[PDB]
């Protein structure tokens, strides 16, 4: 009921307070593909409704910003959901993405290889990950926190997301982490976000909207998991493409967000105000440099 | 004093009735755009679509050095217009033509310069 010509559906709150646990996931869509306007790729309309979503939030939107963008290689060898990110960010703004495999990109700087291997020497306002390990499809066992690069993904954000900053990362049914649902508790606010090009799909982006660097709240992210898939059961969603056709007021509005480079003791209350209100990103303002660590090994016996 | 020819073998193979390279990426867009080939955003109007560039790169995706001295590539990082007629094939549409160094549109398909 009106659902349809949104980009997608967020979590509703109520599911978020619940104490679940965790069970099949069994959509009734399940399979289900949408229709997708002529020649426009599931990726290029997956990520343009995340960032359909993510133009009604908080979002600090510096000058110079930094985004960085896990997952970004695909079976096609290209990377639509960078071309949709660099459509939607403000002209100028830094985008770095990475995968596992090598692919061609607009993003102004790619690395190719595990993303444990990436480091960097810079903060970033905006971290997307789109990752997802094929072997998850192997279902031989209880649905248990999964590790690998989620738990590279937790470790970046404590280490390298600015104070203020805001994260979408892909999750399934499977392909899920306790400590990354903990993390939600970390921002200002957080949702689970399924688009509805692909609402037949256990697919959500867990969205932390404005870091603070500590917890605003506790979160079970075993608990939390298991209300997700809760939600999902007993809220089928109609596969939609409508919001696809309205980019009018698709791009990022550049609100000049202010950077200053304070220290842990200088974060009061009001400093934590702003950064919740989308007002204020805290970290260096230098120059971004990446790299990413290479095994050297020599194969002549 | 040997350098591969990607190019030309890519309009040999097309005029050989060759698949056209694939996989180029569409954007979403109004389609109320500027016009121009070559955009910092997508920019069609209702005649064309609205590509990434690098997706629409020859020498990018054939993974080879482009032809620039400096390896500078004209269509990565930004958005390509094409010519709804021809978004079946737009790595050869970009590799075939030419943008007016004066209007910045496609000559040919848009560049009105002579009047
Ligand atoms: C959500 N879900 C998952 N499975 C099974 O669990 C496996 C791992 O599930 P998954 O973690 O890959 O989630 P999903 O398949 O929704 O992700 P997507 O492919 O990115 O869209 C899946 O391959 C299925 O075999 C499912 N099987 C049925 N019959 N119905 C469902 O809703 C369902
Ligand atoms: C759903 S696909 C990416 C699709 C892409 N975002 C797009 O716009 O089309 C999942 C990606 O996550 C990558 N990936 C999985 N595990 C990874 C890891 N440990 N490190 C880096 N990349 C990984 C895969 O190579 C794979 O390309
Ligand atoms: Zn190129
Ligand atoms: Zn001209």
């Amino acid at each position: 009921s009106s659902q349809a010509w949104q980009p997608g559906v967020a979590m509703p709150n109520l599911y978020k307070m619940q104490r679940m646990l965790l069970e099949k996931c069994d959509l009734q869509n399940y399979g289900d593909s949408a229709t997708l306007p002529k020649g426009i790729m599931m990726n290029v309309a997956k990520y343009t409704q995340l960032c359909q979503y993510l133009n009604t939030l908080t979002l600090a939107v510096p000058y110079n910003m930094r985004v960085i963008h896990f997952g970004a290689g695909s079976d096609k060898g290209v990377a639509p959901g960078t071309a949709v990110l660099r459509q939607w960010l403000p002209t100028g703004t830094l985008l770095v993405d990475s995968d596992l495999n090598d692919f061609v990109s607009d993003a102004d700087s790619t690395l190719i290889g595990d993303c444990a291997t990436v480091h960097t020497a810079n903060k970033w306002d905006l971290i997307i990950s789109d990752m997802y390990d094929p072997k998850t499809k192997n279902v031989t066992k209880e649905n248990d926190s999964k590790e690998g690069f989620f738990t590279y993904i937790c470790g970046f954000i404590q280490q390298k997301l600015a104070l203020g900053g805001s994260v979408a990362i892909k999750i399934t049914e499977h392909s899920w982490n306790a400590d990354l649902y903990k993390l939600m508790g970390h921002f200002a606010w957080w949702t689970a976000f399924v688009t509805n090009v692909n609402a037949s799909s256990s697919e959500a982006f867990l969205i932390g909207c404005n870091y603070l660097g500590k917890p605003r709240e506790q979160i079970d992210g075993y608990v939390m998991h298991a209300n997700y898939i809760f939600w999902r059961n007993t809220n089928p969603i109609q596969l939609s493409s409508y919001s696809l056709f309205d980019m009018s007021k698709f791009p990022l509005k550049l609100r000049g967000t202010a950077v200053m480079s304070l220290k842990e003791g200088q974060i009061n209350d009001m400093i934590l105000s702003l950064l919740s209100k989308g007002r204020l990103i805290i970290r260096e303002n230098n120059r971004v440099v990446i790299s990413s660590d290479v095994l050297v090994n020599n194969e002549n016996l | 004093a040997f350098a591969v020819d990607a190019a030309k073998a890519y309009k040999d193979y097309l005029a050989s009735g060759g698949q056209p390279i694939t996989n180029c990426v569409k954007m979403l867009c109004t389609h109320t755009g500027t016009g121009q080939a070559i955009t910092v955003t997508p920019e069609a109007n209702m005649d064309q679509e609205s590509f990434g560039g690098a997706s629409c790169c020859l020498y990018c995706r054939c993974h080879i050095d482009h032809p620039n001295p400096k390896g500078f590539c004209d269509l990565k990082g930004k958005y390509v217009q094409i010519p709804t007629t021809c978004a079946n094939d737009p790595v050869g549409f970009t590799l075939k033509n030419t943008v007016c160094t004066v209007c910045g549109m496609w000559k040919g398909y848009g560049c009105s310069c002579d009047q």
